[PDB]
């Protein structure tokens, strides 16, 4: 627990500890930072989400190294260690989906920030749902579903289609698509309409809010690609 | 590919 | 601790980290394994070392980062974060020379093993020497010169000046000597003799270990070229 | 630069 650290204290070292490339340190900061009860800026939450990317991003590489040993198997070595780092990273989107409904959103009242804590929820489980067999996986998949799809109302309600959060999201909600829901009409679907409607709107933005943008439109092009 | 997100 | 887990298990499980790249998991199987008591093959010293290596690694590069971000300051945050990373930097090198002090030196007793693991104490000394300010600093770059010292004279009377283990023990007591130990002078001097009598045994080899001794003869050569 | 030594 980081409650005897001031909160400015917190996040210059999350911003230090990203320096140092300690994301385990990154994450403990930023949810130290969350716990003293305050809103988060732009800047401190995409601190929060860089750390826990960075922590997740590699549960789930080791995950999917031991899965594909283990499915190549098929003594209890293999799947014992598999499972462990599978409750790992169990652990870790459980604490940030804590993090998100005490209290992140329900606090976040402005479209930016409500937008990008419900694309994190979205991601979070999501990334439950890749390592998800039993009883409640089709609730994970729902869950991640219905908190991408509350962002994506919003998104589309309050920001231009360049705007970067928006198109992340969007970009993410295809990758459930195609990756989760075996929906693949849908995520080509939506890659490709955010695509365009953000192409139409380009001509609107300074030549920094241009790079911000085609850069993630990039990535749905790439996609879209490897989609079709 | 989702969103890398590794680097502020 | 590992107390419950089969020594093959937990070797298993060291070579299953490594592949998934949870190198502070390797380290802690391969801690476990050392604490049954066996002495270790070949192949099983080579895990401890890489597993400690690897998460030396990371923390040495955080401490340089952050000890670099720290002189350019000169709040206390940069200072403090510094020392965190500095003190787990201490306790995994105290570990890892703990190990080798119950037992493992003791109960080498074959050339190969005994270089070996006094190779590992010369370097883990070195890591503790990189950060060490205080009372103790000359002894503890004592303690890392003694341990190569004792390895060198036992590579030098029991193997092949083209021995990997006795190569990499002489390219890493010349990188103290440079860059601890203030002697630039017999940093090259020793890089430049253990290469050439190298040069002169590799007619002796197979293939094979003519590939193994040539990679490192490269790094003494690398080191050669920017020294000199 | 000492030995990498990262890998088995
Ligand atoms: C989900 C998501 C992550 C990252 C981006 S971004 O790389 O465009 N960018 C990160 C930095 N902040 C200040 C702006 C957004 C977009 C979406
Ligand atoms: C200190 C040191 C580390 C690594 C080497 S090596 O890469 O030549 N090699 C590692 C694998 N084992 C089986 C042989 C040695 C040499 C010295
Ligand atoms: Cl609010
Ligand atoms: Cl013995």
């Amino acid at each position: 627990a980081m409650g005897s650290m001031e909160r400015a204290s917190l996040i210059q070292k999350a911003k230090l500890a990203e320096q140092a490339e300690r994301y385990e340190d990154m994450a403990a900061f930023m949810k130290g930072a969350v716990e003293k009860g305050e809103e988060l800026s732009c800047e401190e939450r995409n601190l929060l989400s860089v750390a826990y990317k960075n922590v997740v991003g590699g549960q789930r590489a080791a995950w999917r190294v031991l899965s594909s040993i283990e499915q190549k198997s098929n003594g209890p070595e293999v799947r014992e260690y598999r499972e462990k780092v599978e409750t790992e990273l169990q652990g870790v989107c459980d604490t940030v989906l804590g993090l998100l409904d005490s209290h992140l959103i329900k606090e976040a009242g402005d479209a930016e920030s409500r937008v990008f804590y419900l694309k994190m929820k979205g991601d979070y489980y999501r990334y439950l749902a890749e390592v998800a067999t039993g009883d409640d996986k089709k609730r994970i998949i729902d869950s991640a579903r219905s908190a991408y799809q509350e962002a994506m109302d919003i998104s589309k309600k309050e920001m231009p289609p360049t705007n970067p959060i928006r198109l992340g999201l969007a970009l993410n909600f295809s990758v459930f698509h195609y990756e989760i829901a075996n929906s693949p009409e849908e995520a080509i679907s939506l890659a490709k309409t955010t695509f365009d409607e953000a192409m139409a709107d380009l001509h609107t933005l300074s030549e920094d809010s241009y790079k911000d943008s085609t850069l993630i439109m990039q990535l749905l092009r790439d996609n879209l690609t490897l989609w079709t | 590919g989702s969103i890398p997100g590794r680097r502020s």
